[PDB]
């Protein structure tokens, strides 16, 4: 959308490049486990990797090899079920939809403030300029500048707070990216 | 003793102590050269201190704009209130002052709010610095990429104006090799699994080695353990397992 | 411009969400014209830097390449002065929408590369294992505190004049909330520095003989021969940041 | 606009804060996703055991 003076700049990383990054991280996790985070990509068979991941949680690696087919079937069933789970339970994507809703609502409520007189004679500055002589239009235009500037200031302040919250969530997301995808976490219920 | 400290720090990341002691001289040379390179890295690459310069620049700019807001009419006949109080009658000086009280209090409110938000950001960065100080220099972190890229060994804290600089010393696998593997060894019906490390072959002989450093060892009953039989594990190779008891009795 | 919105016979002009004029019905015919604000936007300057060169490229953030020497249209706007080259490079000067931007004595624009392509030789019987090892040291820089500024609300706003002081006193407690907030920030900066650094209840001291098995810590340990007992690295940090 | 010029530098504080947020969003995306020095690629045969 495009109104008077409001622009949206595009993100530097397009969704294609984000998808390519997650594809790179998935290929790393699949073909080399956690080693591509520490240094070079070291080839490991996926069952030996999963045996390491069992070793790390106090279950001897042989439990994987004797139950490899059951493990594969349970993992495939859960991965298949995740689609139906998030696609059938509403509000599942609420944490991402709420950000978009708040930003769009803030922009709409910034625009709506332009149609408020703010105590003057008409919310259109051109109308007060065309009906009052400049020496008297000065005060009403001062009103339509002070109120609109205060509205823009409130919008920017709320955007600074919301940017701080989203930055906290992004920092937690990067921490999980490192400590859950790139390795294996001993931190309970963190991953 | 510090070399034993570093040997235990190697043990904590899955590299057995003998890697350090045999290679202590090379480890020392690499550590010293890396520390020497840190000087050139900080002194030759600009923006390296950008994260510390940005906060002081932002505060200096906020103060500069706050003061420059004193040089603004805000609808008054002049910026200097001394001229309105010395030139206009109070009945009108009241109105001329009001339109400077409002604008200067609004500038002060803007500055205070920006400082509260930036203070919250510095609060979060300071808490992260405290957590890294606890979990990287005061101890050893197993959480990857929290104390730099690589397998964490130690960190060294350094002061900086309005900040802290961490020198993270980390272990990185270097030259590598491509070896055949198997998840178990079948021996006379029993399935052998490694206690630590994996089985490797160069084609002809099977060995056990720690996963984070190639160090081939003969397969024995004291580094492997038996569970189940050869028909359950998918993908087994056939090799023999040597028990040090055999040569002791023969 | 022409429109495909079938206005009802009784309305003359149409509105869009959040009270703006979207279209109007031509009084002298049955035509319905949509009204779109004519293209506008901020102007961005791509510069390699006066230190290197005075060559510049300019981007119009939301217009086509039909509104005023290479001219290239990107999803971020119309960029004039930079030549688009097909081959990708590491991102240098951010533009937007996947393009970054100096090389071959001119400004170039390209789709950013995300890193070298490196497939892993995956197989269910091949493991790579390192046969040697490098110890690396990295530098991580974190802010802990900022300058504890304080502004006197009344004397800043109402410089040494009682006449304005009376109006400021008619504005209530604002000149007390601002001092309270700034005092809170000032004390919180000291709390930040204390929590970052004051983690040892007692001050340990290094031995006089540096027999650390071949490790040399002289670059991070304090130098007593200096008036301020700071390490060489800490000297570089204090001499590298300028006010 | 000439009348607005009498309110000092509010109209560059707002447009520096919004730019700070704009760049911080790209920093967020880069810090979360761009943690790989190389773009790895999966093999064509999905025989992952
Ligand atoms: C393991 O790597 C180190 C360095 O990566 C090798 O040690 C020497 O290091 C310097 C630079 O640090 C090089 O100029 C030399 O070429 C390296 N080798 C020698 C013999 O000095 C070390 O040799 C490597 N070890 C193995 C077994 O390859
Ligand atoms: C390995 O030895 C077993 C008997 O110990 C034999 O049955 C099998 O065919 C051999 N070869 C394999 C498992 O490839
Ligand atoms: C493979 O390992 C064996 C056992 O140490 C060794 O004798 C041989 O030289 C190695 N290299 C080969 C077979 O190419
Ligand atoms: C050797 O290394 C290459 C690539 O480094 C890999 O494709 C191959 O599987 C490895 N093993 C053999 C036996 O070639
Ligand atoms: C994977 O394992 C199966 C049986 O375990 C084997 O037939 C196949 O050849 C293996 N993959 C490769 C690339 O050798
Ligand atoms: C340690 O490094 C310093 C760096 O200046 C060097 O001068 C010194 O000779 C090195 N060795 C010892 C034992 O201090």
């Amino acid at each position: 959308q495009k109104f008077n003076g409001l622009t949206v700049l595009p993100p530097l990383l397009t969704d294609e490049m984000i998808a390519q990054y997650t594809s790179a991280l998935l290929a790393g996790t699949i073909t080399s486990g956690w080693t591509f985070g520490a240094g070079p990509a070291l080839q490991i068979p996926f069952p030996m990797q999963m045996a390491y991941r069992f070793n790390g949680i106090g279950v001897t690696q042989n439990v994987l090899y004797e139950n490899q087919k059951l493990i594969a079937n349970q993992f495939n069933s859960a991965i298949g079920k995740i689609q139906d789970s998030l696609s059938s339970t509403p509000s599942a994507l609420g944490k991402l939809q709420d950000v978009v809703n708040q930003n769009a609502q803030a922009l709409n409520t910034l625009v709506k403030q332009l149609s408020s007189n703010f105590g003057a004679i008409s919310s259109v500055l051109n109308d007060i300029l065309s009906r009052l002589d400049p020496p008297e239009a000065e005060v009403q235009i001062d009103r339509l500048i002070t109120g609109r500037l205060q509205s823009l200031q409130t919008y920017v302040t709320q955007q600074l707070i919301r940017a701080a919250e989203i930055r906290a969530s992004a920092n937690l997301a990067a921490t999980k990216m490192s400590e859950c995808v790139l390795g294996q976490s001993k931190r309970v219920d963190f991953c | 003793p510090f070399p034993m400290q570093m040997a235990y720090r190697f043990n904590g990341i899955g590299v057995t102590q003998n890697v350090l002691y045999e290679n202590q001289k090379l480890i020392a040379n690499q550590f010293n050269s890396a520390i020497g390179k840190i000087q050139d890295s900080l002194s030759s690459t600009p923006s390296a201190l950008g994260k510390l310069q940005d906060v002081v620049n932002q505060n200096a700019q906020a103060l500069n704009t706050l003061v420059k807001q004193l040089s603004s009419n805000f609808g008054a006949i002049s910026s200097v209130l001394n001229d309105i109080l010395s030139r206009l009658d109070p009945p009108e000086a009241e109105v001329q002052i009001d339109r400077l009280i409002t604008g200067r209090l609004q500038s002060l409110q803007t500055y205070v709010t920006q400082q509260l938000i930036r203070a919250a950001e510095i609060r979060a960065s300071a808490n992260l610095a405290a957590t890294k100080m606890s979990e990287c220099v005061l101890g050893q972190s197993k959480r990857v990429d929290f104390c730099g890229k690589g397998y964490h060994l130690m960190s060294f804290p350094q002061s900086a104006p309005h900040g802290v600089v961490f020198l993270h010393v980390t272990y990185v696998p270097a030259q590598e090799k491509n070896f055949t593997t198997a998840p178990a060894i079948c021996h006379d019906g029993k399935a052998h699994f490694p206690r630590e490390g994996v089985f490797v072959s160069n084609g002809t002989h099977w060995f056990v080695t720690q996963r984070n450093f190639y160090e081939p060892q003969i397969i024995t009953t004291d580094n492997t353990f038996v569970s189940g039989n050869c028909d359950v594990v998918i993908g087994i190779v056939n090799n023999t397992v040597y028990d040090p008891l055999q040569p002791e009795l023969d | 411009t022409e429109s495909n919105k079938k206005f009802l016979p009784f309305q003359q002009f149409g509105r869009d969400i959040a009270d703006t004029t979207d279209a109007v019905r031509d009084p002298q015919t049955l035509e319905i014209l949509d009204i779109t604000p004519c293209s506008f936007g901020g102007v961005s300057v791509i510069t390699p830097g006066t230190n290197t060169s005075n060559q510049v490229a300019v981007l119009y953030q939301d217009v086509n390449c039909t509104e005023v020497s290479n001219v290239f249209q990107t999803r971020a706007g119309c960029l004039i002065g930079a030549e688009h080259v097909n081959n990708s490079y590491e991102c240098d000067i951010p533009i937007g929408a996947g393009i970054c931007a100096v090389a071959s004595q001119s400004i170039i624009a390209y789709t950013m590369s995300l890193g070298a392509e490196n497939s892993v030789a995956y197989s269910n019987n091949s493991i790579a294992i390192p046969t040697n090892f490098t110890i690396s040291v990295t530098t991580e820089i974190l802010p802990v505190s900022m300058t504890k500024t304080s502004v006197d609300c009344t004397m800043y706003i109402c410089g040494d004049s009682t006449e304005c002081s009376n109006l400021l006193l008619q504005y209530g407690s604002f000149c007390t909330q601002l001092n309270r907030a700034l005092t809170g920030i000032a004390v919180e900066q000291d709390k930040n520095t204390q929590e970052v650094f004051a983690q040892v209840k007692q001050i340990y001291k290094t031995p006089p003989i540096k027999d650390f098995g071949g490790f040399n810590f002289s670059q991070i340990l304090p130098d007593p021969s200096k008036p301020s007992k700071r390490s060489p690295i800490e000297d570089l940090l204090f001499n590298k940041v300028t006010l």
